[PDB]
């Protein structure tokens, strides 16, 4: 267990801003919160998914979402062969402990058809991989950022990469690595009202929670950083 | 078109405000005929006034202390241009206002309160001192037994203005306020554009290139009335402001006529203590007024009495006190 | 006196957008799914037209909502869905926003928020079986309402009643799935009909299904009606060095107006500003006098307009400015007036005559004489009192607006 | 000004009885006959919700306006109380110059003050000293100045 | 006066909300309920301005 001190903030909106405070409502990681660095059963999928990993040498590959996991009913699956990204949507059946010359590769119990099967340029490649997934609207968004440097005590917004719209329902996930039971942390999103400092680029450079504390509501009210003396 | 004369209105209470404002300069500042100039040389019996006559070396020729208070006093334009909101510059510039005050400076200092009555007349500088001590009830000797203390007084409490102002920032609150507060309601009034009131968008563009008229006019209507609203709301708001901005013009207008040209005997209208003497200077949309008052100090206690008895007949002071 | 307002006009218009979309395969299907179980579709990544499936004319129904029918060709939509069923044309009236029905609440729940467009065609002949075909099926009963945009499948035994079946069925006992008398005997209302909802959305993502239309060249520096990708707007485009990331299309001002955009063709980053504008006041001295006037363009740089003098107020059009100075006769602003003088006349106004005193050392002045003198000075002290009758003036003599009042 | 400007706030309400305020007709009757009970409602609500909203900004501007006159009411009756029923030493407050006395007169709402003052004139010049030393003692004059 | 002028005011604001504004009934419980959603918008606009 650990603190998520200032981190997973992204952009929402896919219009450009400057020099601007910018005030928001959106899902999002609440500052300071208990996240879990797992170091190795099922995760379950609430609203929306923070995760955060400094491994080398790809041992992580990809995730695997859906609502039962079963050959019935259709599910997720993503995987990164440092060539492309591998998407697909397809009834499954999974094995109990899926992972991945090794000439030979892992095959899952049963497939049927595949809704979609998009291919393109591969995610990944001292540094930090910062994803969130969300799923509303009948689309499934992704979002990422890679930073050199433990989650550092700093700033740095998420670029949205990729939108599917699947359409489906999600409510559990794993990840597909050789889970024997490396180190990666897992935390979750909640409704938020924030507020966003556009500097004269389009960066984000800081941002504010509303209902941290209350010197952050009175933050909020007066739209600014800075609060002078008084009620 | 056929949802009244309210437009017409609008404009005629926006135009008389705009009026009002340059007539509350002319109150204050134009007070004088004729615009005096300084000697040449800058000598008066030991009283310096270099901190507030005008600077011939700086472009603007104003005095330091006045800038001072326009350093001190302080893209969104181009937006609320694009919307029909213009700003419309005064009449008179800061110059011609730098000039009257100068000239009000020059008048009061080469001729005492005459200038303010019939023409100027002249008269030495300590002698009209004199004059002022005699208004407070102290005599003449007094000044002129004590010269050069009291213009060292002068001169070092002149001095420490512009370091108060200098230092504490809080202090030109209130023409900050009248600035704040307009830019807030443009503002705001800029904002409310991109509100629905009910429809389905808040872009008459898109409500006529998606609906026929039928079905678009019923949208019109809802954003017509929300922004009728706001432009009435705005304009109250504005009536009321310029009804309290034109009762301090008209306290200042009166202030510059009884303590610039005059000596005045109303307990605390300028400043605290006994009244000697006002000097304006000019700052961004106002007045500075710096009084020149007298305060007694180092009292010592006296047995008295009401009348002396002498031959049988009571005797009273003519003009002082028994100690 | 201010009397308008003067504004530049647009001189041309720009216009900013490939494989055609297929609307036949999805209309003209072999086989309809039911209503309890809906099909949808999904349609983007193709431009189409509304009009060729306009030519079709099988409709017995047309109704738009969001739109109007008649500009659909026009707009750019992005995420087009389409669902498909048969029902009999008994329940076409039970499709609609906000629309109660037995299928509306218990089959497929329409939001009454919906935008978009909903037709039904009535092909008989093929889809009635003239022995009657039981296929089509809907749900009659479930215990809880249908959420909007739900597809139901699963058909269970439906328990209408306190006695327990579990698969026993019989009395307070009936499933809920059951089937069409498909009879070509029945007459309108009950024969089949193929009904389709097109449900859009507008702008909250870059556009993807455009209408037939044809784009052209791209101009700058001109005030000019623009159209990129079914944003339209006025004003004159120029070249941006807005550091636009590859994600972001538009771009926004403090007062969330738009500032930027890219071209649909051509990659790249296009600056907005509306063309000039501003106010007109008339300077004339009196009519009895003369019939000349000057012009003032208010805020506007003098190159904008179709003697001429420049001044920090705005363009002067008709007086001709001097070095003299007078006193203020007719305030323009900014320190300059402007008077009659066979001509109209602008210069910089005067404060006042100049004056020197003689300060010395010891030097004093005396008056020898003097002066009694008479001012007037008047000071309003009353208004009219005025009353009003609320009633009379609102409603006049109707009683049934009293009531209401 | 002050009767022109009732005069003119009495004649935009009258005129604005006239403007429809989106309904098909201002005449009450047209309403009343065009359409059934049931339909008029809405009609009729639209003109009550504009003549209302005229009303209530007219009364709003009349308060305004009181509050100014009542300023000026106020100013002028510390005129007449310090100007007429005394001699005043307020600089500027009665008239330009010495104020010597002052006399009213009545007008249409209003009154008129005629101010009577005192101004020097025909100025010359002289040699002034602060004082006189005779005998070695300092003289100073007890209400005048030495020229 | 100067009590009874505010004392008043407060009176006639909180009075204003037992008045219909021209729609069915002023509780927004009871409109809520006796109506279906897409009617009862109307109403509670009505209420609101
Ligand atoms: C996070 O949660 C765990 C279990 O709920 C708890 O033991 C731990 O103290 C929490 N971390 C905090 C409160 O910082
Ligand atoms: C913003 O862009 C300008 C472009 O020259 C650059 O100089 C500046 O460093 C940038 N600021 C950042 C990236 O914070
Ligand atoms: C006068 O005498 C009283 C009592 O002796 C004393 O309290 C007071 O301080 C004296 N005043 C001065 C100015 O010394
Ligand atoms: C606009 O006005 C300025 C002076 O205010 C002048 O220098 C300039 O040439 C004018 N035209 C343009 C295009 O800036
Ligand atoms: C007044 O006296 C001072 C010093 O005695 C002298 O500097 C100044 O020039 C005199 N003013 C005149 C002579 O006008
Ligand atoms: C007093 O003398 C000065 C010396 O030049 C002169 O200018 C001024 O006019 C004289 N005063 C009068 C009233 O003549």
């Amino acid at each position: 267990y650990t603190n998520s001190f200032t981190r997973g903030v992204y952009y929402p909106d896919k219009v450009f801003r400057s020099s601007v405070l910018h005030s928001t409502q959106d899902l999002f990681l609440p500052f300071f919160s208990n996240v879990t660095w797992f170091h190795a059963p099922v995760l379950p999928f609430n609203d929306g998914v923070y995760f955060a990993s400094t491994e080398k040498s790809n041992i992580i590959r990809g995730w695997i979402f859906g609502t039962t996991l079963d050959s019935k009913t259709q599910s997720l699956l993503i995987v990164n062969n440092a060539t492309n990204v591998v998407i697909k949507v397809c009834e499954f059946q999974f094995c109990n402990d899926p992972f991945l010359m090794e000439s030979e590769f892992r095959v899952y119990s049963s497939a049927n058809n595949c809704t979609f099967e998009y291919v393109s340029q591969p995610f990944l490649m001292k540094n930090l991989r910062e994803f969130v997934f969300k799923n509303i609207d009948g689309y499934f968004k992704i979002y990422s950022k890679h930073t050199p440097i433990d989650l550092p005590q700093g700033f740095s917004a998420l670029e949205p990469l990729v939108d599917l719209p699947i359409g489906i329902n999600i409510t559990r996930f794993q990840t597909l690595l050789a889970l024997h039971r490396a180190a990666y942390y897992v935390g979750y999103l909640q409704p938020r009202t924030f507020l966003l400092k556009y500097n004269e680029n389009g960066t984000i450079t800081d941002a504010v929670d509303c209902a941290l504390d209350p010197l952050s509501e009175t933050k909020c009210t007066l739209k600014s950083f800075t609060v002078e003396k008084g009620i | 078109l056929q949802y009244g004369s309210f437009c017409t209105q609008l404009k005629r209470a926006l135009t008389g405000i705009a009026v009002e404002q340059d007539k509350n300069t002319q109150e204050v500042f134009a007070q004088v005929k004729q615009i005096y100039k300084t000697p040449p040389i800058k000598y008066f019996g030991g009283f310096n006034f270099s901190q507030i006559l005008p600077d011939p070396s700086k472009p603007s020729k104003r005095s330091p202390i006045e800038d001072l208070l326009f350093n001190k006093v302080t893209d969104l334009i181009c937006a609320q241009k694009f919307n029909g909101l213009t700003v419309l510059p005064p009449l008179l510039t800061d110059e011609m206002i730098a000039q009257y005050t100068s000239a009000l400076l020059a008048g009061t200092i080469t001729s005492g309160w005459t200038f303010g009555a019939g023409p100027a007349l002249q008269i030495p500088f300590p002698m009209q001192m004199a004059y002022r001590f005699n208004g407070i009830g102290v005599t003449q000797n007094v000044l002129y037994e004590n010269q050069k203390l009291i213009a060292n007084q002068f001169n070092s409490a002149i001095g420490k203005i512009q370091d108060s102002l200098s230092s504490t920032p809080s202090a030109l609150g209130k023409l900050q306020d009248v600035v704040n507060h307009n830019a807030q309601a443009l503002n705001t009034l800029v904002k409310q554009l991109s509100s629905k009131f009910g429809a389905i968008s808040s872009v008459l563009n898109d409500i006529l290139s998606r609906l026929d008229p039928p079905e678009a006019e019923v949208q019109i209507d809802r954003l017509i009335t929300g922004r009728l609203q706001s432009l009435q709301t705005y304009v109250t708001q504005q009536l009321i402001r310029a009804a309290e901005i034109r009762a301090s013009a008209n306290l200042a207008a009166t202030k510059m006529s009884e303590c610039v040209l005059g000596q005045s005997k109303r307990v605390d209208f300028c400043g605290k203590g006994y009244h000697l003497m006002s000097f304006p200077q000019s700052a961004p949309h106002g007045v500075v007024f710096l009084h020149v008052t007298y305060v007694p100090a180092q009292e010592k206690n006296f047995t008295t009495a009401p009348a002396i008895c002498h031959d049988g007949k009571a005797h009273f002071p003519r003009e002082g006190v028994f100690v | 006196y201010q009397t308008s307002n003067f504004r530049v006009q647009p001189t041309e218009s720009i216009v900013r957008f490939t494989n055609l979309c297929p609307f036949d395969e999805v209309f003209n299907a072999t086989r309809f799914a039911s209503v309890y179980a809906w099909n949808r579709k999904r349609i983007s990544n193709c431009v189409a037209d509304y009009s060729v499936l306009y030519n079709f004319a099988p409709f017995f129904a047309f109704k738009c909502y969001g739109v109007s029918p008649t500009k659909l060709n026009d707009l750019c939509f992005t995420n087009v869905y389409a669902d498909s069923f048969v029902i009999r044309g008994n329940e076409v009236s039970q499709i609609a926003p906000g629309q109660t029905g037995n299928i509306a609440d218990y089959n497929y729940k329409l939001p009454d928020d919906f935008t978009g467009c909903v037709i039904a065609w009535n092909s008989n002949k093929l889809d009635s079986k003239v022995g009657g075909n039981y296929n089509y099926r809907y749900r009659l009963f479930r215990k809880s309402n249908l959420k909007p945009f739900e597809r139901d499948i699963s058909t269970e035994i439906y328990q209408a009643g306190n006695k327990p079946c579990n698969g026993v069925a019989g009395v307070n006992c009936y499933f809920p799935l059951q089937s069409y008398g498909f009879r070509p005997t029945y007459g309108v209302g009950h024969q089949p009909y193929r009904v389709v909802v097109l449900s859009f959305e507008l702008l909250h993502a870059p556009a993807t299904v455009c209408g037939p239309k044809k784009s052209t060249n791209l101009v700058k520096n001109k005030c000019v009606n623009f159209n990129f990708n079914g944003l339209t707007g006025t004003g004159v485009l120029t070249e941006s060095n807005k550091k636009f990331l590859p994600f972001q299309q538009f771009g926004r001002d403090i007062a969330d107006t738009t500032d930027a955009v890219r071209d649909p063709q051509t990659l790249e980053i296009l600056d907005i500003t509306p063309c000039s504008f501003g106010g007109v006041s008339v300077i004339t001295p009196g009519t009895n006098t003369s019939n000349q006037v000057a012009v003032l363009y208010q805020g506007v740089n003098c190159t904008e307009v179709p003697n001429v003098f420049q001044t920090r107020a705005g363009c002067l059009i008709g007086a001709e400015y001097v070095n003299n100075s007078y006193e203020c006769d007719i305030p323009i602003g900014a320190g300059i007036c402007a008077s009659y003088q066979q001509s109209i006349i602008a210069y910089t106004m005067s404060l006042g005559a100049e004056n020197s005193v003689a300060y010395s050392n010891n030097s004093i002045a005396i008056p020898t004489n003097f002066t009694i003198s008479v001012t007037t000075e008047i000071l309003p002290v009353s208004m009219t009192k005025t009353s009003v009758d609320c009633t009379m003036y609102i409603c006049g003599d109707s009683t049934e607006c009293s009531n209401l009042l």
